[PDB]
RNA sequence: GUUAUCCGGAAUGAUUGGGCGUAAAGCGUCUGUAGGUGGCUUUUUAAGUCCGCCGUCAAAUCCCAGGGCUCAACCCUGGACAGGCGGUGGAAACUACCAAGCUGGAGUACGGUAGGGGCAGAGGGAAUUUCCGGUGGAGCGGUGAAAUGCGUAGAGAUCGGAAAGAACACCAACGGCGAAAGCACUCUGCUGGGCCGACACUGACACUGAGAGACGAAAGCUAGGGGAGCGAAUGGGAUUAGAUACCCCAGUAGUCCUAGCCGUAAACGAUGGAUACUAGGCGCUGUGCGUAUCGACCCGUGCAGUGUUGUAGCUAACGCGUUAAGUAUCCC
């Protein structure tokens, strides 16, 4: 999914040397997602490079039986800060462009999110990845703390 | 010798070093470096007197009557 | 040292971020209790006491590095809530729970210090010392 | 649909929820009054805090559950979470209070030791300028190139004499002290701090600071001195289209001293203060310990400050990085 297409410029003695930068995320909508960034002379080629760079950068988002987040989380990348919190089933995904495409492509069905701090697409994507990467699923906190699930449930 | 850490001895040592410094402040008035110190030390003595007034009223009034220290600015 | 609690918490956070298992903290009823609780929750490996020149030091072993020092998925977070400038209190029904309960909340109440879980069983509110992830 | 009004989005006045090295933003620097926060241990009390019960916070509205107008809007019944205030019964961890304790915080005494710290009083030499002589006898001085200027009324040069003021070469160093400003030829006197080693002692006396106070480069001003050099202003010579500038020749205020006033600076680390806690490497200054010898090193180390690279972490990037711009608390 192509998030953003921009025309960046290098300048040479001749004139303006034009390129396209594409920010693109890939997902299966099944709980596997990644971000990637690419650069080329043509829209198509940059799209493609972005595709590959993403595929080799990819990770997995912890999910809950209802297709949502384990818990509430913040994240920080550059000047982009990102706020995610779990939702009740049937609320859909409500968020802004970068965060929303990332989460939607991960396959998260119900999520609250707001990017605070900056607006830049790319950074917000990476921040979202940082968020959902640090998410701890309950089985694993049970295993870490060394305490049975039902005891933390209460 | 008595208590060299006691409230009343410390306040005495301060009061005395102050009245000793007053003479040098008079002969040379253009030494500010010294006066800055005098203000510091006088500040310490004032502090201990206030503390001592909080803790014990009798010892305090006895002391500032004894060493001829001016009555406090809380009135 | 205007606040001792925040200080303990802080030393822990610092030793933790630096990937060191061992911490020296200064002991106190609050300190000791807090650490006890920290152990029965399973956030910290082991604790013990030392004494020199009438000073008490609790040394704390900390949970080992996660499958290397470099690739860490998890850190261990601590946050002061009620602090000398603003004291935060809560009744029974406002008692906080951290990340759906995965973490814990420390309460100082009438019956002593405890977790939010204990407060919920016994039905007491009180002063919230800190949050622990 | 357009216009107007209000909240939103706006984290764009921020408790939840921001910042202040360079983006707007740290008072120039201290001393300190109110004010706010404040180490550990035991007891007390129960003001906060917490739990139970009661009174009330009118009905209508909002929320939940039914009922009625064909439905809905609307109407009707019943009930309640919040949250506020008041009475009463309990709980005693934290803040607060009351009583006694404790040193690691802050001080006092003792003994050391470095220092351009400050004020005051003595003394010293180069160099320069002018004046008085002797020699000597045409140019000196100056610029990119010149000219004004000084010179046969004997300049410059050189030797000898006096007199005066101001500044202190080498040492000097990516060194010392100071709150900052600043402080350096030498000496002596009066005095401020700082640090270190010992339990010798008090036993929280702490940290910050609205107002308020003191200090505060240079220029400037009032009054009296002083006046060599330098030199705003001013004048002449050039340069230039012009030159009220750069360059040169002269040179008044001022620069100095005494007694005041002014209170500002890129007063800069462009970084408020206190505390606690988080790899190192290479350095320096002051001290202490052990070792080396029995006195200078030397080594290893403990502190206190000071400088340079750099891990974690932070940051928009540059970079900062135990002297944080890191992780936390308090005050301005
Ligand atoms: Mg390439
Ligand atoms: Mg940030
Ligand atoms: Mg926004
Ligand atoms: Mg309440
Ligand atoms: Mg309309
Ligand atoms: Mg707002
Ligand atoms: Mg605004
Ligand atoms: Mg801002
Ligand atoms: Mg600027
Ligand atoms: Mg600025
Ligand atoms: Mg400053
Ligand atoms: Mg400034
Ligand atoms: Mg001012
Ligand atoms: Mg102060
Ligand atoms: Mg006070
Ligand atoms: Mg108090
Ligand atoms: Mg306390
Ligand atoms: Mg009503
Ligand atoms: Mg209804
Ligand atoms: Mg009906
Ligand atoms: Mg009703
Ligand atoms: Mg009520
Ligand atoms: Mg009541
Ligand atoms: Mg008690
Ligand atoms: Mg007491
Ligand atoms: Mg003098
Ligand atoms: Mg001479
Ligand atoms: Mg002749
Ligand atoms: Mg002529
Ligand atoms: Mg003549
Ligand atoms: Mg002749
Ligand atoms: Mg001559
Ligand atoms: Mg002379
Ligand atoms: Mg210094
Ligand atoms: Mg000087
Ligand atoms: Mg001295
Ligand atoms: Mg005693
Ligand atoms: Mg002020
Ligand atoms: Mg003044
Ligand atoms: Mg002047
Ligand atoms: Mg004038
Ligand atoms: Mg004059
Ligand atoms: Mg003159
Ligand atoms: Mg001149
Ligand atoms: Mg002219
Ligand atoms: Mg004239
Ligand atoms: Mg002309
Ligand atoms: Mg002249
Ligand atoms: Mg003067
Ligand atoms: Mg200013
Ligand atoms: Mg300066
Ligand atoms: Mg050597
Ligand atoms: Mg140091
Ligand atoms: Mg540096
Ligand atoms: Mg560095
Ligand atoms: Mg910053």
């Amino acid at each position: 999914n192509v998030v953003q297409v921009r025309r960046v410029t290098k300048v040479v003695k001749g004139g303006k040397h034009m390129r396209f930068r594409a920010i693109v995320v890939v997902g299966d909508k099944k709980g596997q997602v990644g971000v990637g960034v690419g650069k080329a002379k043509e829209v198509v080629s940059a799209v493609q490079k972005a595709a590959v760079d993403a595929r080799r950068n990819i990770i997995t988002v912890p999910m809950t039986k209802y297709l949502t987040f384990p818990h509430r989380n913040e994240a920080d990348y550059g000047a982009a800060r990102v706020m995610l919190r779990p939702a009740a089933p049937g609320t859909g995904v409500i968020a802004g462009g970068a965060v929303r495409t990332v989460l939607e492509m991960a396959g998260v069905e119900n999520a609250l999110g707001k990017q605070l701090g900056s607006n830049n697409a790319l950074n917000n994507a990476r921040a979202t990845i940082v968020a959902v990467q640090t998410m701890r699923q309950f089985s694993d906190v049970a295993r870490d703390r060394g305490i049975p699930m039902e005891e933390l449930w209460k | 010798e008595e208590n060299k850490g006691s409230v009343e001895f410390q306040v005495f040592c301060f009061t005395n070093k102050i009245r000793r410094l007053t003479l040098h402040l008079e002969l040379h008035k253009k030494d500010y470096s010294s006066q800055r110190g005098l203000r510091k030390t006088l500040g310490k003595r004032q502090r201990l007197l206030a503390y001592l007034l909080k803790i014990n009223g009798v010892r305090y009034k006895e002391l500032i009557s004894k060493l001829n220290i001016r009555e406090l600015k809380t009135r | 040292g205007k606040d001792t609690i925040a200080d303990i918490i802080t030393c822990i956070r610092n030793a933790d971020m630096n990937r060191k298992g061992t911490v020296r903290i200064v002991s106190t009823n609050i300190t000791e209790n807090i650490v006890k609780i920290l152990l029965r929750e399973g956030f910290i490996e082991n604790a013990r006491k030392h004494q020199e020149r009438n000073k008490y030091f609790l040394v704390l072993t900390l949970r080992h590095r996660r499958n290397k020092k470099g690739p860490y998925l998890n850190t261990f977070h601590l946050k002061r809530v009620s602090r000398p400038g603003l004291r935060i209190y809560s009744n029974y029904q406002r008692i906080p729970r951290i990340l759906g309960g995965m973490g814990i909340a420390i309460l100082s109440t009438s019956r002593g210090i405890m977790t939010d879980r204990e407060a919920r069983l016994e039905g007491i509110g009180g002063e919230i010392l800190c949050y622990i992830w």
